[PDB]
């Protein structure tokens, strides 16, 4: 309806976790029709990234703490947030 | 192409 929503979400890890699994990336299947790109595929109900509200299931991931996610390898994502306690997640709805 | 879901 409003097109594409650039959200902003802070969320702080608990056990060396964020809640969220991830899809996608540059050298993978994409999540969606020709767009690369790191999506919130999964958020795991009580975690942390549930319990701030925030995100959502099929958001682009657009940055991580000022980290450009976009053009990144999955393993790069990966390897990114599993890194710091807070995490500033920029995505695209 | 491989379809990797990640948990983080």
């Amino acid at each position: 309806p409003l097109g594409s929503e650039v959200i902003q979400a802070l969320i702080f890890k608990d056990d060396g976790s964020l809640g969220l699994s991830i899809s996608g990336g540059v050298g993978s299947s994409s999540f969606k029709s020709g767009d690369d790109g790191i999506f919130v595929s999964k958020i795991a109900k009580g975690g942390p990234c549930d319990n701030e509200g925030t995100l959502k299931i099929g958001d682009k991931i657009l940055s991580v703490n000022e980290i450009s996610f976009t053009g990144i390898t999955h393993e790069k994502a990966v390897e990114i947030l599993k890194n710091d306690s807070k995490y500033m997640v920029v995505v695209e709805r | 192409n491989p379809n990797p879901e990640t948990s983080v």
